[PDB]
């Protein structure tokens, strides 16, 4: 164009479903001569309904001269329906106990504010630079962070939250942060239904159930991951009945790389029988990319 | 009228209107005058709509009188629970004396409540001027000479390797090369200035009309520019119209381009003031 | 405004006038058309009901993507004043029911290179000023003509001739008769 | 599929596809890790390809998972077809977020997240593509050049030969100025110029014919017969270096075919390096005239009409307001019920639509409620319709609002009509007042009847004795000076001619 | 809408803008005449006050009965 | 003035044709050229005449008489009777007389 | 089209006289690309009138955009105005036993 | 033009944005055959952010028949919202002596 | 149309090849019919000027 494009504030897009709806954060302006422009929008309504992936959002409703496409070029995240009670309890037991950030929880809880909710944190003392577990360093505390959006820590957010750790800290230790690292969690699971839910209604509930369970909140870094928790956990859904699990080609539990390794489940197929005898397959991918 | 593309200024309001919602379209048929240059009209502000109204005659006191204006908002007690605590909007007070007594009428409502740069462009030609040497079409920055040492000479002079003089930049900044050169379209010194890199305005005008743009790694500055289009902490592109060379009032209607920025945005805006490709 | 899409017509002119509408009643949505005014007078006409004059005063650039057909029931008559360049990728065929008579005060430069037909059914002529020529008889009579008045006389009315007016012949280079 | 994700998915079949069938039909039917095709009929018998159940199969090499993946999002992918291939690679690109980088010839970003898809690509920083599978010679640059040839190649087949004289802008209201200065006519192809405001009495006291103060440092001139503000380029032909200069003086001296005189500064921005414009006291010069244009650009009316149209089919669509939440008694039903001498009671409804109350002292409250024909009247409409009779339109209004149609006779057919700017209860009106019938309404059922002098059916009489009070009877004479439009329409004023 | 009787222009083309008259102010009697915008542009021109640039995308026939 | 048609032109004139040209008239036509003319065709011009042809030319009446310029140099001059003089394509210079006296007048110095 | 189309519910179609008129039952979705689509369809009134051939019914009277024609593929039946006394009793009977 | 031309007294003119408002002192007579003419502007209000350079102010809300441009060919300057003390002590004092 | 091949442009019905066969020539025998193309489309037949 020869003028510049301004899409308004509160420019409402959707997916194929119609059911999600977003709204831009404020006024776009695509200087003259550009063809692209990005901006920031929000979920019509809070919960993890709306935590979709790229490029799941491009149907919008009211038409802009010359405007040829939308799409969200980011999986959208830190969709909360709420908190439980013991969420609360916890976040009322962090404000009582975070005097003086001293011990491994301390340091996490504030790490975890002023870096946004939706974020994780894991502290490991005398950890050089080395990261070696076995050469310690007394004097020595490491931080290793996810952002809120899922991923390792941006070098900004780590300078950020160096900056609001740094008169917190005891005077001569040092302070060493660096990005978390993730391991990719691939599901198969061989289940029989029980025919009170669809085969669909039961990929759903099951991928939700998933999604909840490696929730980088209801994780701990660096712990391994139980398979008989994961089979629990989708056995939970209800309406079907588990017959095999397996996670990274085998059926064993998963332990991390290292104290600062993450799980995030990325790969989940499908293989269930109804009493009747018909086996739906299906395959989800919940990752855009391996190393995301 | 010049796209054709039927757009849209507001969400439809089919409410009360009936059950099929697909078919009409509940409006009126002059359009709206329209106001601003790119955004639509806003929506209708509902505090001019009288959801209540309110006749209120009473016995006026000097509170009432120097009070009551329709500025106040009115908080009428010991009444109906829908009228006690809201806000009251004063339409209009009206003052009557027919004897010794003075009355108030006062009429009351409620209002309701709540990318890289520019695609192609003409070709120009870039003419290196030096205040003792004459004025040279060049091809690039290889091809020019050094402006000289500027009102306390903040120029220093260093060696390139393809340049065929040397190298003028600001002192201590190497990397900020400066320099002053005329730009031209079909041969006219009152051409528009396209930007030389994409960034943000942070400082326009001044003595000599200074656009500088914070590219986010460094300043472009450029001096001798009349005109400007462009307000600070508006964001530019590369190649966008940052005001023209000489203004057409004859404001001493002739002089040259200054521009400090480091070396590859000045190597590619030769380039594409030259070839027209931005 | 315009009668068709992809027509552009000439303006209207400084001082001209104009009829305009206005879209939805606003003062900023505005089309005009221009009428017949006195700075805009009437071309003349013989039939002003019928006949059709205009007049650009810039130039014409007319394009058809496909077949262009021209029917014209009397004279159609050309007057250009520069040159007139014509360019048919394909065969040129032109039947005229009357005579050619080609007036060129320039060069005639005609260039082909596969062949060139030239057909009568009667005399062919081609002669200059100089009294020469070439008289490819309708009766079949052949005649070459100088200017001096030496000719060589093929055809039927006479037999196999060659007057050479009283002056010599050579035969330069000759090996056998 | 646009060009740029046709060029792109032939970037990725380049490498993806069996050897020698890159851009062939054939293509379609690879297999990874070996020459030989798999079945035509299995690429649409349905489902997925079952003959080969390990291997990746197709142009783009996909297994069920990748199918199944697709089918999550697209689920009329039935088959395994080229159609449904390309469907499926379009969707792994949306899904590798390559999509936004390749809308926007980021090409570098694009090939890098694709590269997390398909094992061919390379990888930003690292050439192996976080597989090794990617072949000598792949490198992102081939790529890229691989993806502009086929970009090219797509483009020239829809590229035009018209050119377009404006620029597309955002808004009406918004303004764009001109970018180029184009040459109009040439003045003179040589004629001889000199320069004033030199060593001579013109100075910067003196006024031009403009009314401006000379300037003899600036790029202007006097001609003897153009407009002032006229933009002439003036060509030297000794150098070929040409200025534009503003024409705001007339000139003084008028000697011979001089058509214009430069000034110092103007005469001086001709020099060149080894000529010297002052050097020479009278220039042979090129005049022309230029004028700021908009550059011509290659025509977009194609493109234009495919935002129309994708403009147009956007709109139509549900995006109106949403049900106001107002928690009220207000709105609700009046019953009632009356009766003169007990024998009988005679039962009426209407809906409360407003209230009145008096506070001090006199404690009153004031209930209004109105008939049902009030709910067709409350909102202004538009809308068209066509081939309905008088009862078959009247059933859809009532049908719009829960009402009941109460109407013996059908009326006639409405072939072509529009309600522009109006309520159904007004367009009722029309209608039937059109056609002589007249409605009324009795709780919730609306009846339409004809307007005849015989149409009440029953009959009651009353005397004047014992029972009224008053009795008025007016009688006028008819004129049209009074009165509606519609009332001199039922008189005789009617546009009796009308064209067809 | 014509300029003259005997011609039959080119219509305009799907997605094209016109301007529409309503005869009486009746909805259902419509004249129309199209109009320039961008899918309907502005020919290439060197004067463009002057100069007359027509494109026909069919076939052209002009037939004249007289001279 | 400016006129390109995508397809054919066909011209169809009941009366007569006036061209009136003051410049030049330059003709390049990528195809054939058929002109069939009822009536006389005079041509005349007033500085030169060239016919060019890489191939034959071929200059005849209905009477059998012709003069062909041959493509490969080959000259020939019949008339209707079918007495020809050849000059030379590849082979002798030869009058052809078919059986009938040749007669020279005014013959002075052969 | 390019986006899924909608004949909204209640849509009312007719005869070539107009006076039989019938009522979509619910909301047709043609999906982008298809431009066929198949609905139910209820009359306006009860009564044998109402049960017409097939190809009888191909007027609507709202004029909507894209849409081009409707037709009935299937005869209209069991339009009936009130069961008999006889199977009434049939078939309470039937449900005592 | 032909013949002489105003450009009204009290003539709105600002800047780009038009938060900054000026107002012409007088009538301005461009004559007969001049096109381009100067004249003073003064500031909507007092204060000191109406000093503004040159070359910033080129637009004005009136449309005049003929007008073209305005722009101002000094920095507008003695803008200012009330003098010091001090310096009225200087003036009073010096009145005296 | 499901299969692509190369120069399919049309792809006949069962009937719709049924219906080109004539006496002595059966459509349905030979699978590949060499076939000309056209558009056609509802008009008003033009008539004489009136």
């Amino acid at each position: 164009l020869s003028t510049d494009f301004i899409v308004p504030i509160n420019f409402q897009v959707s997916d194929l479903s119609g059911t999600l709806r977003f709204y831009t954060i404020g006024n776009l302006v695509i200087p003259a001569g550009a063809t692209f422009g990005t901006i920031e929008a929000i979920a019509e309504d809070i919960g993890e309904k709306y935590n979709v992936s790229a490029n799941f959002i491009d149907q919008y409703s009211t038409p802009l001269t010359y405007l040829q496409y939308v799409t969200n070029i980011r999986p959208a995240t830190n969709g909360r329906s709420g908190e439980t009670i013991d969420n609360l309890i916890e976040r009322c037991a962090q404000i009582i106990r975070i005097r003086n950030p001293v011990s491994a929880l301390d340091f996490e809880q504030l790490a975890e504010l002023t870096m946004g909710e939706g974020s994780r944190c894991k502290a490991i003392g005398l950890l050089g630079i080395n990261k070696i577990v076995t050469d310690p360093q007394p004097g020595v505390v490491h931080l290793f962070l996810l952002d809120v959006n899922g991923n390792p820590a941006d070098p900004v957010t780590i300078s950020t939250v160096g900056a609001t750790l740094q008169p917190r800290i005891m005077l001569g230790t040092r302070l060493l942060i660096s990005p978390m690292e993730v391991l990719n969690i691939e599901l198969e699971l061989i289940a029989l239904s029980d025919s009170s839910k669809t085969f669909q209604q039961l990929a759903d509930d099951i991928l939700e159930a998933l999604k909840v369970f490696f929730n980088p909140a209801n994780l701990t870094p660096g712990e391994p991951v139980l398979i008989e928790e994961v089979k629990f956990a989708i056995r939970s859904v209800g309406g079907l009945s588990i017959s095999y699990l397996q996670m990274n080609d085998n059926a064993i539990n998963i332990p991390m790389p290292n104290q600062w390794t993450i799980p995030r489940f990325s790969y989940i197929g499908f293989e269930l029988t109804d009493s009747e005898g018909t086996v739906y397959r299906d395959n989800v991918v919940t990752v855009t990319n391996p190393e995301e | 009228a010049d796209s054709g593309s039927l757009i849209k200024v507001d969400k439809d309001n089919k409410r009360e209107a009936g059950s099929a919602a697909r078919t009409f379209t509940t409006g009126v048929d002059v359009p709206q005058p329209q106001i601003q240059k790119q955004y639509s009209n806003p929506r209708p502000e509902g505090a001019s709509v009288k959801e209540f109204q309110l006749q209120l005659e009473l016995h006026t006191s000097q509170s009432d009188l120097e009070n009551l204006t329709p500025d106040t908002a009115l908080y009428i007690e010991n009444t109906l629970p829908f009228i006690v605590g809201k806000s009251w909007f004063i339409e209009s007070v009206r003052h009557s004396f027919s004897e010794g007594i003075f009355t108030s009428q006062v009429s009351a409502y409620i209002p309701v409540a709540p990318s890289q740069g520019v695609g192609k462009l003409p070709v120009y030609e870039i003419l290196s001027y030096r205040s003792g040497r004459t004025v040279k079409k060049i091809t690039s920055l290889q091809q020019s000479y050094e402006h000289w040492r500027g009102t306390g000479g903040y120029t220093a002079y260093k060696q390139l390797s393809g340049f065929s003089s040397p190298v003028s930049y600001m002192k201590g900044r190497p990397n900020q090369l400066v320099y002053d050169f005329i730009l031209q379209q079909n041969g006219n010194q009152s051409c528009p200035v396209p930007s030389p890199a994409s960034g943000r305005v942070v400082a326009t005008g001044g003595s000599n009309g200074m656009v500088k743009i914070d590219t986010g790694g460094g300043e472009v500055r450029l001096l001798h520019m009349s005109n400007i289009r462009v307000k600070p902490g508006q964001n530019v592109i590369r190649g966008t119209i940052l005001g023209t060379q000489a203004s057409v009032g004859g404001t001493s209607t002739g002089t040259h381009l200054h521009i400090e920025a480091n070396q590859f945005i000045l190597e590619s805006y030769v380039q594409s003031l030259v070839t027209g490709n931005w | 405004i315009r009668v068709s899409q992809n027509q552009d017509n000439p303006l209207p002119q400084i001082n001209q006038m104009v009829i305009v509408w206005f879209v939805d009643g606003d003062s900023e949505k505005g089309y005009y058309l221009p009428i017949i005014n006195d700075a805009n007078p009437s071309r003349e006409k013989d039939d002003p009901v019928n006949d059709s004059a205009v007049r650009i005063e810039g130039n014409n650039t007319i394009r058809i993507d496909k077949n262009d057909s021209e029917t014209v029931g009397g004279n159609q008559t050309v007057a250009i004043a520069g040159e007139q360049n014509i360019n048919v990728d394909g065969n040129l065929i032109e039947n005229i029911g009357g005579d050619i008579d080609q007036n060129v005060t320039g060069k005639i430069e005609v260039r082909s290179e596969s062949t060139i037909l030239i057909d009568a059914d009667g005399t062919i002529i081609i002669k200059n000023d100089s009294g020469a020529f070439i008289s490819l008889g309708g009766n079949g009579e052949v005649l070459i003509q100088d200017s001096q008045g030496r000719k060589i006389r093929l055809g039927g009315a006479f037999n196999s001739t060659w007057d050479l007016n009283g002056l010599p012949m050579a035969f330069i280079n000759a090996t056998s008769v | 599929f646009t060009p740029k994700i046709r060029a792109f998915l032939d970037t990725i079949a380049s490498k993806e596809t069996a050897p020698g069938t890159a851009l062939n039909i054939e293509g379609y039917r690879s297999v990874s890790g070996s020459s030989t095709l798999f079945d035509e009929s299995e690429m649409v018998a349905g489902g997925f390809p079952r003959s080969q159940g390990s291997k990746n199969i197709g142009r783009y090499q996909f297994t069920v998972i990748d199918y199944n993946h697709a089918r999550s999002k697209y689920p009329n992918i039935n088959n395994y077809s080229p159609q449904n291939q390309d469907l499926l690679a379009y969707f792994k690109l949306q899904h590798r977020n390559v999509l936004p980088y390749l809308l926007r010839d980021d090409l570098d970003n694009a090939i890098d997240k694709a590269s997390y898809e398909w094992a061919s690509f390379p990888g930003i920083g690292k050439p192996q593509g976080q597989f090794n599978q990617v072949q000598s010679g792949t490198t992102i640059a081939s790529l890229k050049s691989y993806y502009e040839t086929r970009l090219a190649y797509y483009r020239s087949l829809e590229a035009g030969s018209d050119f377009q004289a404006s620029a597309p802008k955002d808004t009406t209201n918004n303004q764009y100025a001109g970018k180029e200065y184009k040459t109009i006519r040439t003045l003179s192809n040589s004629t001889t110029a000199s320069f004033y405001g030199y060593n001579d009495g013109f100075d910067s006291s003196d006024l031009t014919a403009n009314g401006e103060r000379f300037n003899p440092e600036g790029i202007t001139a006097a001609h003897e017969s153009l407009p002032f503000g006229t933009l002439v380029k003036v060509t030297w032909a000794v150098n070929n270096k040409s200025v534009v200069v503003r024409i705001n003086d007339r000139g003084a001296f008028v000697r011979l075919g001089r058509q214009i005189d430069l000034s110092y500064g103007a005469a001086k921005a001709l020099s060149s390096p080894g000529n010297d414009a002052i050097a020479a006291g009278l220039l042979t010069v090129k005049l022309e005239v230029v004028e700021l244009r908009t550059p011509i650009g290659e025509n977009l009316k194609e493109s234009a009409k495919n935002q129309i149209a994708e403009n147009l089919e956007k709109i139509k669509k549900n995006q109106k307001e949403l049900a106001t939440p107002e928690i009220s008694a207000k709105g609700t039903q009046i019953t009632l019920e009356v009766s003169i001498d007990r024998s009988a009671i005679a039962v009426f409804s209407f809906l409360h639509t407003g209230t009145k109350h008096n506070a001090i002292i006199s404690d009153t409250t004031t209930f209004t409620g109105q008939s049902v024909n009030w709910v067709l009247n409350r909102r202004v409409k538009n809308t068209r319709y066509t081939g309905v009779t008088l009862k078959g339109l009247a059933a859809t209004i009532t049908r719009q609002y829960g009402l009941d149609l109460d109407m013996s006779e059908e009326g006639e057919m409405i072939e072509n009509i529009s309600q522009v700017s109006q309520t159904d209860w007004q367009f009722l009106e029309k209608m039937t007042a059109i056609q002589g019938f007249g409605m009324r309404t009795v709780g919730k059922v609306l009846q339409i009847y004809k307007i005849t002098v015989n149409a009440k059916k029953l009959n009651y009489t009353i005397s004047v004795v014992d029972n009224v009070k008053s009795l008025i009877v007016t009688d006028q004479a008819q004129t049209d000076a009074t009165g509606s439009s519609q009332k001199i329409e039922h008189y005789g004023g009617r546009m009796t001619t009308v064209v067809d």
